[PDB]
RNA sequence: CUCCGGGGAGGCGGCAAAUAUCCUUUGAUCCGGAGAUGUCUGAAUGGGGGAACCCACCUACUUUAAGGUAGGUAUUGCAACAUGAAUACAUAGUGUUGCAAGGCGAACGAGGGGAAGUGAAACAUCUCAGUACCCUUAGGAAAAGAAAUCAAUUGAGAUUCC
RNA sequence: UUUAGUUGCUGGGUAUAGACCCGAAACCAGGCGAUCUAUCCAUGAGCAGGUUGAAGGUUGGGUAACACUAACUGGAGGACCGAACCCACUGUCGUUGAAAAGCCAGGGGAUGACUUGUGGAUAGGGGUGAAAGGCUAAUCAAGCCUGGUGAUAGCUGGUUCU
RNA sequence: UUCUAACUCUGUCCCGUGAUCCGGGACGAGGACCGUGUCUGGUGGGUAGUUUGACUGGGGCGGUCUCCUCCUAAAGAGUAA
């Protein structure tokens, strides 16, 4: 899946970058637990254009 | 109570295996269904549905919610 | 000799009886089939 | 059994005669329409069961003895209300009320499965034939239907049937 | 280069249909049968009378002590003889029978791998079988019933006035 | 080599619940294996549909089955075992 991250991943990226990773990845352990979400259009507008900041606030 | 997926409704269905000399024998072909747990935030618990694995890829592209309120709307207990 | 029918009428009724019949769909197709037909007795 | 309308001299259904008691011009029997009553089994639905049987519970009235009268008590689905675990919020679960469904029956329709005898002068591809049969489910019909269709002088113009 | 067709009606022939009529052993589909019989399950019942004397036990002889040894008890057994009961080895009779498997005279088992009542379970290419292809309702190398079905038959029979 | 988060448990505890089914929750042991769907090679009398020639001094066994030459063949042709 294509997916945005939402927080740090050692080989994969952090906060907010778009990554391609294995369905089996997404569907099972990222999704599920919050750590991204699906990099649908609607999604992508919906986390860069407001909630960005706090999600960048959240240092650790 | 059968080999129905909640997704896409696929079910067996009937054909023929054909030998080398033509022979034709009554078969069906199965669909890939298998039970799965999926997350739903939004009622805070895990919802296990028997589905294909293109069901599986529908819910990847359209979202577990959206299909779970498809499948609801249809009128099945999830 | 012993012969082949030895009646008893506990075992007649739980075998052919209506209720018997009425618990299976085949037996309530015979039912039907009676009826259509038209015998006075439906049953044992 | 009751009412309304018709009809006008016989009548008390048939096998099936006789008999008695009788009814009827104050209009019978009979004919048409509308009502009243309508035991038990059977989807049978209060529980059970070897169909026409056995055993019950709850309300209201009634009786004094060991009963009566009327109503309610199935399951599933939906809606509302109430209640309510693991578990905090919830959800699952539980209950009440209201509404709906189930069963039967000719053929025709739609859909899910689907043979072999036979023919090929043998037989396996093929045929028989999507026939027989099994299953699910409508309507007075059903299905189809308004071109991502045909045609090939650039023309036709939704389905269905002959 | 042949120069009368065509459409009706009647008749002869051919083709597709059951195709002149009657007749298979079979094959397929859906149902009905374990009240007979096979095995199993649950709960009950039955076995006159008479023999034999296992293990074990007690007492007594005998030894340096064991050993060894006698008598009395005891009541084992797919133990023995033999009725009921369950079987079916021989012979006569019976064979349009008294009887679609028997009678009579003898015969085997008879406390056991025993016999038996009631109620259940297993269903047809399946069941069950101390195994004979045995049994599965007087039917078994694939039960019965109804459908496909008027199966097919290069075979046999029959085919009506002058 | 290690891990857990898909997935497994005919393991323990809790709840629905008066319940050795089932469902949900918490653990434990496993774990990207096992297992399942589609495709594909192998095996496959377990099961099923069928085939397994004719002549012939009966049938079987043996022999033969197409072509050329001579005789049988009766002075045209043809003529069987
Ligand atoms: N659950 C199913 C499991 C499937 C499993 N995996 C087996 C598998 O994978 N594939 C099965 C094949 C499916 C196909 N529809 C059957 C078919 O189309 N047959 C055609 C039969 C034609 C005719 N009627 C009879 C005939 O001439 N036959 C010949 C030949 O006799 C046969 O030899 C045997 N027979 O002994 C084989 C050689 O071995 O060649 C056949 N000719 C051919 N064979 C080829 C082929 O198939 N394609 C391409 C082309 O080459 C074909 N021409």
């Amino acid at each position: 899946m294509d997916v945005i991250l939402l927080q740090r991943i050692k080989n994969l990226g952090k906060l907010g970058d778009k990554v391609s990773v294995k369905a089996g990845y997404g569907r099972n352990f990222l999704i599920p637990q919050g750590k991204a979400v699906a990099a649908t259009e609607a999604n992508t507008a919906a986390f860069e254009a407001r909630r960005a900041e706090l999600e960048k606030q959240e240092a650790e | 109570m059968s080999k129905v997926c909640q997704v896409t409704g696929k079910r067996p269905v009937v054909g023929n295996n054909v030998s080398h000399a033509n022979n034709k024998t009554k078969r069906r072909f199965e669909p890939n269904l298998h039970h799965h747990r999926f997350w739903l935030e939004s009622e805070k618990r895990f919802v296990r549905l028997r589905l294909t694995t293109k069901g599986m890829r529908i819910i990847d592209k359209l979202g577990i919610e959206k299909v779970v309120a498809d499948l609801r709307a249809q009128g099945q207990k999830i | 000799m012993k012969r082949t029918f030895q009646p008893s009428e506990l075992k007649r009724k739980r075998v052919h009886g209506f209720r018997a019949r009425m618990a299976t769909k085949a037996g309530r197709q015979v039912l039907a089939r009676r009826r259509a037909k038209g015998r006075h007795s439906l049953t044992v």
